């Protein structure tokens, strides 16, 4: 430790070949960064949506009135009425207190200007199969669901999600075994640096610490550079792609804490893999 | 001890158990050159403080750190200057800064050309090319040097010279190693030899 | 003889280096594979015209009966409607279109519909776009009430969002093949020199013996492009296990709501006469030329 | 009369030092040189200025891509490292320079047998060539540079590192493929040459 101005003798050999591997790396450690940023992004959006069977009954909202029980006069005729059918499994209500908090808690977009009266009772209800949609929501027509009418953020968010992370592990190999012969080819082309090292019976710890300190550092700049590369590509790239649906109250937005949140798991990340198959092909050498 | 270089006849492993390790200054005449090189090579790293290379193991480092060696041949770094060469074999035994640095100009003063420390190494004579390794060779006090064809590719009066430098710096005490490579020269100083086959 | 000679030793270099040529495989791939993901965009971007209006218009559509008569009309409450139309205070060019060409495309523009469409379920259009695009709700206030129409279709900021999402990943998945592309660009470069230190005793017995203008470089560009050829193979290959393994379940319902027109796996082999040659030039040209600096 | 560089001055990498001086020599064909030995200086420079610097049909002033190896074939070098590599057999390591030419594949064979005798290698051809001894490594150098019919050869420091026993007969055998139609060009900072042919020779530095 008392030596650390002798690994930049290597970068000042070959700046212009040291560097080829801290943008490929780049997509190696931002391609999981991306697959965990879209994880984390989901997850927060599938709040606002409902299950995979689910109905709403919109269609009376006067005899629900402000009475929590659905079970005054010809509301509890609508309340019993629910559960007579047999294609349901469960029966539940909301009360007009649940319906400006869940308005605000659930979409922070906005949080006033509802009074919660906007909002009706819920009375929502699943089924078993969902394929008639429309005849069950016609049932008790006599009711604004959405349920599987578009099935987007269903599919293509996660389609997306183990593309990325297909596309990350088809080259995360290729970056492993390009470390390896890497600083394979970096001492081989540094005979003379080793040889004087076994010649005067430096230790073994010490021989290889260098080029283990410059592949530390080198994939830290790699990790660095690919934090700044999905920093810039929300930025720079797709402005008018999150915030649209977010004011359309459609998909959850991400903020740019959870970059941060994920930053020292991808750093810890790529030192351990870096480490890793460095540490294995200088059991060689 | 025995050992078996490769699935032939081999002519330098004939099982030979000669050993002087305090001698002034003996050598080993070579009569393949090659088959010279592995005597050289079997006190460190093949199969003293220590009995030869009995009982190996990670304790191999501490114990190479005592004898040191002298190529054929260039053991050079262009990067470097001609004094980060001499110093450079002294931060990776371990040593203060002020160890390092406490007496630079002694293993200069040894060699016949001292001073002018800021050289790069492509700039110096080739006669006095492997000084400086002759000079790295000696930067701490050894108790052998195996000196694996100090003389190498050389003008007669630099090897007489190198010769001359190699019968004086053992004066301390230490033991250096020749390599035969004529025999109208390294039998002109009546010192020891081995017989062998 | 002529394609014998060269052959025999160019396999010696993969068989006495097996890690840094995958490492170029694994490498050009991402580089013509990423490349070709972003290419698909932008060739389904342009393909989703045919059933998507562009920028502005507002669709309005009116009564059949007073667009059942004649080819046009016979009455005259079209052409009240028409100079209705034609002024409307803030635009100035209108388009009247007919229940011909309303059907349109039947296999294309409604292939979920190609077998129940008749020519009257669709009537006129009367088409005319906006010279703003924030006034659409204003525009579509100011239109309803009037009898003989139905209702008015807009297009814009309901379902245009999908489309800007679309082509956002065209200037983004460009943009990180770019990063990596120039990578993918100087690892070729000391491809040679990892061959060269590999192997500079045949190179120097070669250029002491005398080499001639193509004599020894060979065996590098062969080298170099075979690897961006397979580069290029595998990158395709990828490019349709994960589209076929991750996008068909996406992409059925989008084709089942009518959202893309064409989506169809046989754009990626028409456009590999295209995508070949990009991948062999940033391979086999930066080769032809870094042994120029080398030796 | 050929070969022949008349006040041409070089130095290595550009020196403060004249290097290679404007040194007047002329050598007629098969004229054995050895080198004087200027104090023993680096060999490498003022033996390489032959070809490729910064003989027979071209001189040393036209300089071009399509020119350097045309008359880079009449000329054959010998080195010190012997540039033979363990990966391929001793019978085929010299016949790795004819395809460079490139000639018939029955042609590369209708001339190794009369050349794998001229420095004598049919005791030790094929068998063991892997494990090969430094013995047979000059052998198989020289014979390198005598696939072809070359005019000149370079030779510098072609000893070793072996006893001078075992390497006289180098010289010994190269003294006689002097007179064949070939230049021997010596290049070694060794004493007891000149008691070898007798020959009065130039001092410059």
């Amino acid at each position: 430790g008392f030596l650390l101005n002798e690994v930049l003798t290597g970068f000042r050999r070959n700046v212009t070949m040291t560097i080829a591997m801290i943008l490929t790396t780049a997509i190696s450690v931002g391609l999981f960064g991306g697959g965990m940023l879209v994880v984390r992004l989901a997850d927060s959006s599938r709040a606002i949506y409902l299950d995979r069977v689910e109905s709403q009954v919109f269609l009376t909202e006067d005899v629900s009135a402000n009475d929590s029980s659905c079970d005054t006069t010809a509301c509890k005729a609508l309340r019993e009425k629910i559960e007579t059918r047999s294609d349901v499994k469960a029966v539940r209500f909301l009360n007009r207190q649940q319906a400006y908090d869940d308005a605000i808690r659930k979409f922070p977009q906005f949080k006033d200007v509802a009074g919660k009266d906007s909002f009706p009772a819920s009375f929502i209800v699943k089924l078993e199969n969902p394929e008639q949609h429309k005849d069950f929501d016609t049932a008790m027509k006599g009711v604004l669901n959405q349920k599987e009418l578009i099935d987007r953020l269903f599919a293509v968010l996660d389609g997306l999600s183990n593309a990325a992370f297909a596309v990350a592990l088809v080259q995360a190999i290729g970056a492993i075994l390009l470390i390896a012969n890497m600083v394979q080819v970096a001492a081989y082309t540094r005979r003379t640096e080793i040889g004087i090292m076994r010649l005067v019976g430096a230790s073994r710890w010490y021989t290889q610490l260098p080029f283990l300190v410059e592949a530390m550092l080198a994939a830290t700049m790699g990790v660095g550079i690919a934090v700044a590369g999905l920093m810039v590509v929300r930025a720079l790239f797709l402005e008018n792609a999150l915030n649209q649906f977010y004011q359309a109250n459609l998909i959850a937005k991400v903020d740019y804490a959870d970059i941060l949140f994920i930053t020292p798991w991808l750093l810890l990340l790529g030192v351990a893999m870096s480490g890793l198959t460095a540490y294995l092909t200088l059991r060689l050498y | 001890v025995t050992k078996q270089y490769k699935s032939s006849a081999r002519p330098a492993l004939d099982d030979i158990n000669v050993k002087i390790d305090k001698g002034e200054f003996v050598f080993l005449i070579g009569p393949s050159g090659s088959g010279k090189s592995t005597f050289m090579r079997l006190l460190l790293a093949a199969e003293s403080k220590f009995h030869v290379n009995k009982l190996r193991g990670r304790h191999v480092p501490k114990l190479r750190q005592v004898i040191g060696c002298v190529f054929q041949d260039f053991r050079l770094l262009q990067q470097k200057t001609v004094y980060d060469n001499v110093a450079f074999a002294l931060e990776v035994i371990g040593k203060r800064t002020d160890a390092i640095n406490r007496v630079v100009p002694e293993v200069l003063e040894t060699v016949g050309l001292s001073g002018k420390a800021n050289r790069l190494p492509d700039e110096l004579s080739g006669g006095e090319q492997q000084r400086v390794a002759i000079a790295r060779a000696f930067v701490n006090r050894p108790l052998v040097l195996l000196a694996d064809e100090p003389t190498g590719n050389l003008d007669p009066e630099t090897s007489r010279d190198i010769m001359d430098l190699l019968e004086r710096i053992n004066r301390t005490g230490t033991t250096v190693l020749m390599a035969t490579h004529d025999h109208h020269i390294v039998d002109s100083m009546r010192q020891r030899v081995v017989e062998l086959s």
